[PDB]
């Protein structure tokens, strides 16, 4: 995906303020939390009954940690997202076979977190180049369907 | 289906929204425009730019139509009956688009709101917003 | 929303299914697990080759539920509130899925049922579906 | 996209069937019935008040046609789909700006056409060989947005 240099500029500088021991879990835990069908996929997580439950739960923020892991190397290969994510696309669609809708919900989970965090520094402009970066990783995943 | 909690939860935080509520719809289109560029071309005969007193205008008017659904929040059905009317026949919105302006009305919320977005309540508005955009795709003809 | 002429249009498709009603939902499901292999994942103590009894089985009960969804075309909310409840709370199917076995639904009457398959049956076909999907994706929690 | 010997055996069998005068007319015509928003991107098309005004309009019937034609382009080249749909997709995308939803809906319209024409043969393994080639179409038409 194509970010123009000023795009490049608002998403590296925001990266850099985001807390990566807690934005994943807040992402990952709201998706479960918003999209509740997704918790499928996460049985070995024990207790995910309620909200308070979800976003405490210490395996939720373990894994949210990896994912953002994930989106922080996209973001350094913007420009070959594709074998960035080969291994997580064979995992994800030929192992675990999660919808590849799902991978755009969690991106757009993602950017919800951003705006909570960053309030009014998240601005349209911003908003709308992460919307490319969270769509491209999101593409990039879906690989292994097509 | 809105649970009796989900109520309670959109009409807290959108109770929250004040006299800021026309801002946050502009913004919200803005987002929106800014972001899913395909959905600009609704728009021909509006200035899309920032500032614009079209969309300024028009935040006001989406703004005034989710405060109805809100009020009437156990009627949407025939509180939005026109609305639903006119994005379906009249305007033929692509349904896709009415996920895109949820999407940007969250994004816009948490901006603007972060005590009041927890996940119990973003989950509550999500499914508020579903439930509207549910409303205005059911007339395709 | 259905119309009149939707619900016309269903109940005479529908009723041209006669005692193959079982028959096409084995084959619907069947058209699902092959075209999205994603979908096989919600039946692991299934056989789900060709001539699987357990397919057979369930694509019966998959159309018993059409053929209600169809008898109670006014108050599908009621009629599909059980099964709402287990594929949103027990099973979790995930929203798109539904989109999916909809598309093989209708892949199957189109390949069955060349006469009553008309432009405007399909579209009556394809709003029905839409509606019984909207039903069974409505309890998530 | 990647389809077996046996998949594209049994595509390009049934697609040497296919009245190529008449399909993508009726793809693109039931499009427009059962997804109404379509109509939104064909003013210049004249009637379309009715299904009856749809189907029976010369200037579907003629478009439709060049459609199939794209999608039989398409079948010809399935291990280049992005360069065979590379001018479509500036089109589509960029000039157009049609939401790429409706790429995938042509497709499975086109998919419901098939079975209409060919019933039993049109067997679930078939539609199945059927859904990853117009899944590979959309895909590629859709490319200038990612
Ligand atoms: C942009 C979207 C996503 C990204 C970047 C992402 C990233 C990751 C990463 C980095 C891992 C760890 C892999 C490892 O341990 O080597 C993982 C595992 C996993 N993901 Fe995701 N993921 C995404 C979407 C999803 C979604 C939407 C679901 C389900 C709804 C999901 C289900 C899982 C599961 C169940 C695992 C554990 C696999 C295992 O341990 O065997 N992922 N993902
Ligand atoms: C939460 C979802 C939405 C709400 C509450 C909403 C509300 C409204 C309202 C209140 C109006 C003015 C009605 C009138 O003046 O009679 C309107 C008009 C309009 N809406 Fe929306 N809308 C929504 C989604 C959308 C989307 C997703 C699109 C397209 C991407 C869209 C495109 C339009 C257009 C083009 C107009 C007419 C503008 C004009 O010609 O002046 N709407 N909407
Ligand atoms: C038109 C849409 C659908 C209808 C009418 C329908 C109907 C049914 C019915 C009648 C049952 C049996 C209920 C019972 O025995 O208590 C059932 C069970 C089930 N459904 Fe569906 N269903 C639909 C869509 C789906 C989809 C899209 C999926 C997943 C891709 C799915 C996955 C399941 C599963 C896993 C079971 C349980 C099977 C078992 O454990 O024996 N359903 N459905
Ligand atoms: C797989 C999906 C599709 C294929 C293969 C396809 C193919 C084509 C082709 C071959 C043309 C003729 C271009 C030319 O004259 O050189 C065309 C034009 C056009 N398409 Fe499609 N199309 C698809 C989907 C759609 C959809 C879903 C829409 C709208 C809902 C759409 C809207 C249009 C319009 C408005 C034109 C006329 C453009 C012009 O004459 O300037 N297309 N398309």
């Amino acid at each position: 995906v194509h970010l123009t240099p000023k795009e490049k500029s608002a998403v590296t500088a925001l990266w850099g303020k985001v807390n990566v021991d807690e934005v994943g879990g807040e992402a990952l835990g709201r998706l479960l939390v918003v999209y509740p069908w997704t918790q499928r996929f996460f049985e070995s997580f024990g207790d995910l009954s309620t909200p308070d439950a979800v976003m405490g739960n210490p395996k939720v923020k373990a894994h949210g940690k990896k994912v953002l892991g994930a989106f922080s190397d996209g973001l350094a290969h913007l420009d070959n997202l594709k074998g960035t994510f080969a291994t997580l696309s064979e995992l994800h669609c030929d192992k675990l076979h999660v919808d590849p809708e799902n991978f755009r919900l969690l991106g757009n989970v993602l950017v919800c977190v951003l705006a909570h965090h960053f309030g009014k520094e998240f601005t349209p402009p911003v908003q709308a180049a992460y919307q490319k970066v969270v769509a491209g990783v999101a593409n990039a995943l879906a690989h292994k369907y097509h | 289906v809105l649970s009796p909690a989900d109520k309670t939860n959109v009409k807290a935080a959108w109770g929250k929204v004040g006299a800021h509520a026309g801002e946050y719809g502009a913004e919200a289109l803005e987002r929106m425009f800014l972001s899913f560029p395909t959905t600009k071309t609704y728009f021909p005969h509006f200035d899309l730019s920032h500032g614009s007193a079209q969309v300024k205008g028009h935040g006001k008017k989406v703004a005034d139509a989710l405060t109805n659904a809100v009020a009437h929040v156990d009627d949407m059905p025939n509180a939005l009956s026109a609305l639903s009317d006119l994005h379906a026949h009249k305007l033929r919105v692509d349904p896709v688009n009415f996920k895109l302006l949820s999407h940007c009305l969250l994004v816009t919320l948490a901006a603007h709101l972060p005590a009041e977005f927890t996940p119990a309540v973003h989950a509550s508005l999500d499914k508020f917003l579903a439930s509207v955009s549910t409303v205005l795709t059911s007339k395709y003809r």
